[PDB]
């Protein structure tokens, strides 16, 4: 058949677009997480001392 | 018994300007909206009535 | 005037008759069946189709509500009780009794795995006590209030 | 055969006609061979190559549907593209002459309407046009006589746009610089 | 069907409902695969509204008497217009799924609502 | 306190100016549209003649 | 023949914002419209065909165009 | 295009250019989303080298003089391959962007860069 092929093509294209967007958003969030995590070192070092 | 009425006056003065200007702006925009709405409603009603009477004639 | 669709995927799924209720249809309608059957059984195909659609839609859903869970349970029971094996003749009175029992929620408490066997139990017990009920159907082709209450 | 025998095409999709755009003309496939050789100088100057803007607008808005944190310039470009798309619509049985088309395109391109909420732009635009036709007639005469947009006419049009936008509201609106 | 000979409210309601159904048809595959939990608030609201509307267009007719015991029901035009405006505004979203299936009139909808 | 009463007179003056200008513009638009609609009705009248 | 033609340079208006903003049309240029069922091709054609009332109203035939359907 | 026909240096230069262009195209996504600031020193320098090479590849034409007034010119293959071998290390990264549009050999372009 023909219609099923077109439907699967459209679905796969939409899925690819959504996954690419999600990957880019996660890559963006990585930097903020890395900036946030490294802010507790001085207090920990001083309390240990 | 006199040096607190002065801080009360200062507190009132610190907000009188903002209150007055806000009230003035609000009244101005209210009257502008009313005038524009009246003019547009008059134009639309006149156009509709004119079209109706033109169709009748 | 009517056709029945049979799919191999349903056959391997576990439904021995393997009829697809979504597409199968009869043009004559309910005029052919006896009146008691139409009184007890009615609009079941809509329920089955909506159940299949909801199962397809919410197969991944994060959470289920009270109505959704109730519909899922009811449809699961209704599909499970419909399975029938080969070379198992059945009469109309037994069919109407089973359909009424299924459609009036008297088997909701029983778990799914025991839905079938339990039914095969009850139909035996009636065959020796309160059997006159069946006789009444054979003379009336309908159910009364006293028979249903009993 | 007929595509290969002629030049220039205008594809008319049905998905676009289903919702939103009434003309429903596809943009990424349509092409004209003659191009600028068949244009008016004034509107060619006013065009400002919005094709690339629309292309990157749709490309980015595919991504930014679920994205709330973006670059400020990216957000500005997305808003400009959405405003242009919402502007480009038009009802039926209503032809437009050249001068009002040029005026509307100039209004769209320079970013004057970027402060207008996208839900009620069209009506506002229409009103402006009507007002421009009522209390002003020099700009139409100039564009008809010289087929070019002058800087002084641009300044006068900017003043008219500012004074009109100062006194227009649709829903909890706010006139801004 | 154009506002030249028909009231504009009809045109607006038709355009709104067509747009909603088109958007739902577009989001179908993502909803099926990645699930409703992935979409945003606007998409979820439009999905719920689309489900409500799609269920609401059903109606029983007298010719169904031979097949189903439900009797016939008929509704005028203005009531349907007002009901569709109410539904597209989004003030009936609190009702369950089965309350919008095989409904003739608004009073019948309320009666079925009180029956669950 | 002395300055508090300066702006209201200007506000009233501009309100009256806005009222008169909008009345004038509305009158102009209404009389115009009536004019061309009547002219078009007459024109189709001799067209049908 | 091929030795009796000039280059194309003329603003043939169409009355549609999108059409003349994206894909210009000039005199002597063949333009194609391909569409799916129930899209609105005839509406665009009719708008273009009646856009020339003001052009006809002018005196000399330099702006006049005689159209056929 | 074979190493055994046009010399090994030609093949090496072609492979290096292809690799650099592919890396630039791959990193275009992170350039768009986060910019070159987050990129490492190696990443930033390779991005600059790639864009400078892309700008350098262009060459003025004969017919271009009909709109720019500058006739085109030709270069022997040896000079081009040696110039690209020198550029492989990205030494000219401190030169201005506008100076990288070629009009001919390397000597005249270097002189014009010093003439900016
Ligand atoms: N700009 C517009 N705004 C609103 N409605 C429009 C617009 N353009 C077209 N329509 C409507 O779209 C429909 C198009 O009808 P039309 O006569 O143009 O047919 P068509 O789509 O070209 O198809 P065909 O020639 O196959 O019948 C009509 O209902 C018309 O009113
Ligand atoms: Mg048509």
């Amino acid at each position: 058949t023909l219609r099923e092929l077109r439907g699967r093509i459209r679905s796969a294209g939409s899925i690819k677009k959504i996954t690419k967007a999600q990957e880019l958003i996660a890559t963006s969030r990585i930097a903020k997480a890395q900036a946030r995590v490294e802010a507790a070192r001085p207090y920990a070092a001083e309390i240990t001392n | 018994a006199e040096r607190e009425a002065m801080l009360a006056k200062t507190a009132a003065d610190n907000r009188k300007s903002a209150e007055q200007v806000a009230a003035a702006q609000a009244d101005y925009e209210k009257e502008m909206a009313e005038a524009r709405a009246q003019a547009s409603a008059l134009r639309d009603e006149a156009r509709a009535a004119g079209r109706s009477v033109v169709d009748e004639k | 005037d009517g056709q029945c669709f049979l799919e191999s995927d349903l056959f391997n799924q576990g439904v021995r008759p393997a009829i697809n209720v979504g597409v199968s249809v009869s043009r004559v309608g309910g005029a052919a069946q006896i009146k008691a059957m139409k009184e007890v059984a009615g609009s079941l195909r809509l329920d089955l189709s909506q159940y299949r659609e909801l199962e397809a839609f919410a197969a991944f859903a994060s959470d289920l509500d009270a109505a959704s869970k109730a519909q899922l349970d009811r449809g699961a029971r209704l599909v499970e009780l419909l399975k029938q094996p080969q070379y198992s003749p059945l009469a109309v009175e037994e069919q109407v009794v089973a359909i009424f029992l299924g459609t009036q929620g008297h088997l909701d408490s029983v778990p799914v795995e025991d839905v079938q066997r339990f039914e095969s139990e009850l139909l035996e017990h009636v065959k020796a006590s309160h059997s006159d009920i069946f006789d009444g159907i054979r003379e009336t082709k309908k159910l009364s209030e006293e028979a249903e209450e009993k | 055969n007929v595509i290969s025998i002629t030049d220039g095409q205008c594809f008319l999709e049905s998905d676009l006609f289903n919702q939103g755009v009434r003309p429903a003309i596809n943009v990424g496939v349509s092409v004209s061979r003659v191009g600028g050789a068949a244009q008016i100088k004034a509107m060619k100057e006013v065009a400002g190559s919005l094709r690339l803007d629309l292309s990157q607008y749709r490309e980015l808005e595919a991504f930014a549907a679920f994205a709330s944190d973006l670059d400020a310039a990216s957000k500005a470009q997305l808003d400009r593209g959405a405003r242009l798309v919402e502007l480009l619509k038009q009802p039926q049985y209503s032809p437009l002459a050249v001068e009002e088309q040029v005026v509307a395109i100039f209004l769209g391109t320079q970013g004057h309407l970027d402060s207008v909420p996208v839900e009620d732009v069209q009506r506002f635009e229409s009103e402006l046009l009507e007002h421009v036709k009522a209390s002003h007639s020099d700009i139409f005469d100039g564009i008809r006589e010289t087929k070019k947009l002058s800087e002084e006419a641009e300044e006068k049009l900017v003043s008219v746009i500012n004074e009109f936008k100062k006194g227009f509201q649709a829903s909890d609106g706010s006139s801004v610089v | 069907l154009d506002p030249a000979i028909v009231g504009d409210e009809h045109y607006r309601v038709a355009q709104e409902v067509i747009r909603i159904l088109q958007r739902y048809k577009d989001l179908q595959d993502i909803i099926a695969i990645l699930g409703i939990d992935e979409l945003s608030e606007e998409d979820k609201q439009l999905v719920n509204r689309a489900r409500r509307i799609e269920r609401f267009l059903s109606q029983n007719m007298m010719a169904a008497e031979q097949f189903t015991g439900q009797p016939g029901s008929t509704v005028p035009l203005k009531e349907t217009i007002e009901a569709f405006d109410k539904l597209t505004k989004g003030e009936f979203d609190h009702l369950p799924e089965q309350a919008f299936f095989l409904i003739g009139g608004l009073d019948d909808l309320a009666k079925k609502a009180e029956s669950l | 306190l002395a300055d508090a009463d300066a702006m209201h007179a200007k506000a009233l003056a501009d309100a009256k100016a806005e009222s008169e200008k909008v009345t004038e513009e509305a009158k102009q638009d209404s009389e115009r549209i009536a004019a061309q609609l009547s002219e078009q009705a007459g024109s189709e009248a001799e067209r049908i003649k | 023949s091929v030795v009796q033609r000039q280059s194309v340079s003329e603003p043939l208006q169409t009355g549609i914002k999108a059409i003349d903003a994206m894909t210009p049309i000039g005199r002597g240029q063949r333009q194609l419209i391909i569409g799916d069922r129930k899209t609105g091709k005839t509406a665009v054609c009719v708008d273009t065909i009646l856009n020339q009332r003001e052009a006809w109203l002018t005196g000399d035939p330099k702006q006049q165009v005689r159209c056929v359907y």
